[PDB]
């Protein structure tokens, strides 16, 4: 029931992503707008998306 | 040294990298740059990283906070290069216009491969030619035929292609394509089916008259406007002759026009024999009846037919094929078919 | 029908039952089963059983072929020895041997290495020749010589199948995807299959590749055998290398005395020119439109290099005078041994031009003129006596240029099996080494253009000696592994890499000379490793021994050109951009020729803009002058103007073609090495 502060900032959406690409980068379909390379995490590799 | 100059060139960047296209050149090292809603500011431009590149109209990277030329756009590709950057020869069962795969070889790679002839009798090469006739007699048929038959890589467009209802993605086709054909080689882009502007509309698309005009615009400025041909051979064939914009019916935007009938006893024999040789023939059954009964056959007929009646025989698995599979072959096929009186009535 | 009363008959293990099922097996095997033989986890029980149990094995092999093995499948049959064109026949034989036997040789080729194998390789073949089906029992059969004894057991009555088909593609995918030693055996058996045919070219392109003299005796005296004649002379000598055609005219000039005359010389020229002056007629204002071009007494040497190479008459060569008087040094080394260009014949004609500028006034002047004299023919041998006397100089002086000129002419003339004469003057050549580069770049060129295609090459003691004197004193590091890679041309399985790794390998001048040698070592075949070598060794610090490391892609990769280009340009090597314009050299000029030029026309560098007129011009022999008006817009240095009148002479393996280039690869130093440029003789 703590956790439940992490319910109060961000419901993070869905970015589309036209493909992958390296340099830790994508190309992402911004749903209601256009494509913009922006950030990932440190989490999954660049082949994964 | 040189990965602190990177370091710092990404220093330069913020970490949400948007996207707006080029206004115009202004190089007081800002721009005025379009964001996907057009966020036009006299933002900085980055020196370094190739500032004057790309053109007006172009796709740059963006910042977020002052929305500043971050820099170039990324390598971005069409999703036709498979189609036009292309990586059947003349005939494989000859049997058709046996005469419009010549003319449109006299029309397109003897001006294109050979343009010593047009100083040589004070000519101009045929900046466009238009093919059409039935849903399939011959018309992309020969350019599919044309694409194998020549001293050129051929491009393979489809004239849907083309549509995309993206912001200026129509535009953005016609630069891409434009600049293969004119900064890739001497090519053969065809483009077929390209009369769809008369009577129809999508649901997958906005409203055309303020979407795809602009495009077409764009488009006719590009081919055989301004950036002209020299030698582009960008030729366009259609199906119909009616529903288009007489902007190009004139001459200069395409020069000659061709038509397609349907072929004759002697090219249904043709195409008979290459069809028919799809099947062991049981040679009993009579082509030349399929042929004047079926004296309209554009194509299809003959293909599905043949293919039909190989399928109706090998559902018993037998060899031959005995007229009244062929019979039903054909009448699957041809659906609403009436040739008697009229006429019908006489002789 | 239904399985009830035809299944049970598995279970049990009677010998009369089992006996009287298998041939019903037979029987209904014409389909297999009444479907895909389902059957089989309930007859794998029956493994363990033992009268006729090889149609207890053909049953079981059946089956397992039926169903899918590799290896268990073959043994029943290798196990059966069959037997005891049909429908049945097509079933046990075409599909099921081919694909049984075919992984029972891949088995024993990849595995072992009995002879059950060869029996059944033998019997199937025998079968496909009933079956008489090519194109895929060919290319099944090539990797079990096997081979040499299958075509000469197959090549009886079939003629055009066999040898077109067969031959054609197997030599495609034997330099494109098959390694080079089993197509040496592939060569061999062609050759006796062919000498039991007709149409010498098959054997001719034979020796091509092999390098054969017995294959040119042979072919010369079935084809005086079979009386064109004088065009079979002539593409004889065009399809010849340099080490065959000395020893064919020396196994001649001991035995119709015709083929004397045309297969060394002055008989494939014989009538060419004057066919050139009847059907061929070019107009003279291309002389002054490629000469109408402002003179710059450099921009005027590269046209009177042009209009020197028009071939409708020797029309430049008796333009009056004051044209080579206007040029310089080098210019006039050019323009004449011009004239030599323009008279690429008239053996008696070439002497009478030229002795008016041989031994003349000016040393450029005589020194090309003895250039000119060794350019016009290849087969007087006369013109080099006048020479080879003065060549002796030991610094700096005028015989060391005319020494230049002659070495090259002598070595373009005659290019024997080892021609020593020239050597033992080389030698005194390359032991002067004078400071002009050009001295021991002929020395090494010459060397080469008659050590080329050479039995494997050669170690001897010449370019021994080159390594060692080369060693000795660090373009010279650039143009004597020129020489050296071009005697170490003709290799099939030379070791002439190993050797010069050993003694050369150094500071990055030595080590560009063994990447030269590696450059000249494997003209290409199926060796995709040093192609990974190369591919990551072109990621090497050093930006030169890239420039050749990946130049050496339009030798190695010529044949399936359609993966020659790659992203060299898209690389950012500079030199690499100039890597990929040369990799599309001179041929017919494909439209991805010009989708390379379309982007290495439009540069800025005054060097890579004057590298890509070479090649585009060189590649296309409007349309055409379309770059020459686009470099026309482009420019308008000095340079601009070069490339320019360059492309504008362009415009109007044979080893003879494979050295010039590379030699000119050098292109960034002073028109003193274009000094030197005029030796490019390379077409008809
Ligand atoms: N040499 C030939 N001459 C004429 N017809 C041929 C020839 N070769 C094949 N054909 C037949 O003609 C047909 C060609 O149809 P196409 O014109 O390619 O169809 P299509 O382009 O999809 O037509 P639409 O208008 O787009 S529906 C094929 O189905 C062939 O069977």
């Amino acid at each position: 029931r703590e956790e439940l502060q992490l319910l109060q900032e961000q419901g993070s959406y869905v970015g589309e992503v036209v493909r992958a690409m390296d340099k830790k980068k994508v190309l992402v379909k911004v749903h209601p707008e256009g494509k913009f390379v922006v950030d990932v995490d440190k989490n999954i590799d660049i082949n994964d998306v | 040294k040189q990965e602190e100059e990177r370091s710092k060139v990404d220093d330069l960047r913020g970490t949400p990298m948007s996207v707006g296209t080029l206004e115009e050149i202004i190089d007081d090292n800002h721009a005025i740059v379009s964001t996907s809603v057009g966020s036009e500011h006299y933002v900085s431009i980055l020196s370094f990283v190739d500032k004057d590149l790309l053109e007006p109209g172009c796709s740059v990277l963006l910042n977020h906070k002052v929305h500043a030329v971050i820099g170039v756009l990324m390598d971005d590709t069409d999703p036709l290069v498979t189609v036009m950057k292309v990586e059947q020869e003349t005939y494989a069962d000859i049997g058709g216009l046996d005469n419009q795969i010549q003319e449109i070889k006299e029309s397109v790679e003897l001006p294109l491969t050979h343009p010593e002839y047009y100083e040589e009798m004070g000519i101009k090469p045929p900046k466009g030619v238009i093919l059409y006739g039935p849903p399939g007699t011959g018309k992309t048929l020969l350019a599919k035929a044309v694409a194998n038959q020549t001293s050129a890589t051929f491009l393979r467009v489809v004239g849907s292609e083309l549509i995309q209802k993206y912001l200026g993605d129509g535009p953005k086709l016609v630069r891409e394509l434009f600049r293969v054909a004119e900064e890739h080689a001497p090519s053969i882009v065809f483009i077929d089916e390209i009369d769809a502007i008369g009577t129809k509309r999508y649901d997958s698309n906005s409203g055309g008259e303020r979407e795809i005009q602009r495009t077409m615009l764009e488009l006719l400025n590009q081919l055989d406007g301004f950036d002209s041909r020299g030698d582009v051979k960008v030729i366009m064939a259609t199906n119909r002759i009616e529903t288009l914009d007489p902007a190009l019916i004139r001459p200069g935007r395409i020069d000659r026009k061709i038509e397609f009938p349907l072929p004759d006893e002697k090219t249904k024999k043709r195409i008979f024999q290459i069809h028919t040789s799809r099947m062991t023939l049981a040679d009993d059954v009579t082509l030349d009846d399929l042929i004047m009964a079926k004296d309209d056959l554009s194509g299809a007929d003959i293909k599905a037919i043949c293919t039909e009646a190989g399928l109706m025989a090998l559902r018993e698995r037998r060899m031959k094929v005995t007229n009244e599979d062929f019979k039903k072959s054909k009448e699957n096929v041809l659906y609403k078919k009436q040739e008697g009186t009229p006429e019908g009535l006489y002789l | 029908r239904d399985k009830a009363p035809v299944q049970p008959q598995q279970s049990p293990a009677a010998a009369p039952g089992g006996t009287d099922e298998k041939p019903s097996g037979k029987e209904r095997r014409d389909a297999g089963d009444k479907d895909k033989e389902q059957e089989l986890s309930e007859e794998d029980k029956q493994l363990q059983d033992e009268l006729y149990r090889p149609a207890l094995e053909e049953l079981r092999r059946q089956i397992r072929s039926s169903t899918t093995s590799m290896t268990s499948v073959p043994k029943p049959l290798k196990f059966l020895r069959p037997h005891y064109n049909k429908r049945f026949a097509a079933d046990i034989i075409s599909v099921l041997a081919m694909t049984m036997s075919g992984e029972r040789e891949c088995l024993k080729y990849r595995l072992v290495g009995a002879g059950e194998v060869a029996k059944e390789w033998q019997e199937l073949d025998d079968a496909e020749k009933v079956q008489r089906e090519p194109l895929l029992t060919l290319v099944k059969e090539i990797v079990p010589l096997l081979m040499e004894i299958e075509q000469v057991d197959m090549l009886e009555k079939d003629i055009d199948e066999n040898a077109y088909a067969k031959v054609c593609l197997y030599l495609t995918s034997c330099v494109n995807y098959v390694p080079e030693p089993e197509n040496s055996a592939l060569l061999r058996c062609a050759l006796g299959v062919f000498r039991k045919f007709s149409r010498f070219p098959e054997a001719l392109r034979l020796a091509l590749m092999l390098n054969d003299m017995e294959l040119v005796e042979d072919i010369f005296t079935s084809c005086k055998d079979v009386v064109m004649l004088g065009r079979h002379g002539v593409f004889l000598e065009l399809s010849e290398d340099v080490e065959e055609y000395e020893d064919l005219t020396e196994i001649m000039s001991n035995v119709n005395s015709n083929f004397l005359a045309l297969a060394r010389e002055l008989d494939i020229m014989e009538p060419k020119v004057p066919d050139d002056i009847y059907k061929t007629h070019l107009e003279n204002n291309r002389f002054g439109g490629s000469g109408s071009q402002v003179d710059s007494a450099r921009m005027n040497l590269a046209s009177s290099f042009v209009n020197g190479f028009v071939n409708q008459d020797k029309l430049l060569t008796d333009d009056g005078n004051k044209w080579l008087y206007k040029n310089k040094d080098h210019g006039m080394l050019s323009a004449a041994a011009s004239l030599g260009m323009i008279l690429l014949w008239d053996v008696d004609g070439g002497l009478t031009q030229i002795d008016k500028y041989l031994y003349s006034s000016e040393d450029y002047i005589k020194s090309g003129a003895l250039l000119a004299c060794g350019i016009v023919n290849s087969g007087v041998r006369n013109e080099c006596d006048p020479a080879l006397a003065l060549l002796s100089d030991y610094v700096l002086h005028n015989s060391n240029t005319m020494r230049l000129g002659s070495i090259f002419g002598l070595g373009l003339a005659y290019a024997g099996s080892n021609r020593e004469d020239v050597l033992t003057l080389l030698l005194p050549v390359m032991g002067d080494s004078k400071s002009s580069m050009e001295v021991a770049g002929v020395t090494a060129l010459a060397c080469g253009m008659i050590a080329v295609g050479s039995c494997n090459g050669d170690v001897t003691s010449t370019i021994l000696q080159t390594i060692m004197e080369k060693s000795e004193t660090e373009t010279y590091a650039r143009w004597l592994p020129l020489g050296l890679g071009l005697n170490h041309l003709g290799k099939g399985e030379a070791i002439e890499a190993i050797l010069a790794a050993l003694e050369v390998v150094s500071e990055p001048f030595r080590s560009f000379a063994n990447t030269l040698v590696d450059v000249c070592a494997y003209a290409g075949s199926g060796n995709v490793l040093k192609v990974q070598q190369l591919l990551h060794i072109c990621s090497e610090h050093f930006d030169s021994k890239e420039k050749e490391e990946d130049k050496d892609k339009k030798e190695k990769k010529d044949k399936d050109k359609k993966e020659a280009p790659a992203d060299m340009g898209a690389h950012q090597g500079v030199a690499v951009l100039g890597i990929a314009l040369i990799a599309m050299g001179e041929e017919i000029g494909a439209e991805m020729a010009l989708r390379t030029f379309g982007h290495l026309l439009r540069y800025g560098e005054p060097t890579l803009r004057r590298a890509v007129p070479l090649a585009l011009a060189l590649i296309s022999v409007s349309h055409d002058a379309d770059p020459e008006v686009s470099y026309n817009s482009i420019f308008a240095a000095r340079l601009a103007a070069m490339l320019r009148q360059l492309a504008q002479y362009h415009a109007k393996k044979g080893t003879l073609t494979l050295c010039p280039y590379h030699s000119d690869r050098q292109l960034m130093s002073q028109v003193a090495v274009a000094g030197l440029l005029t030796v490019l003789v390379s077409f008809l």
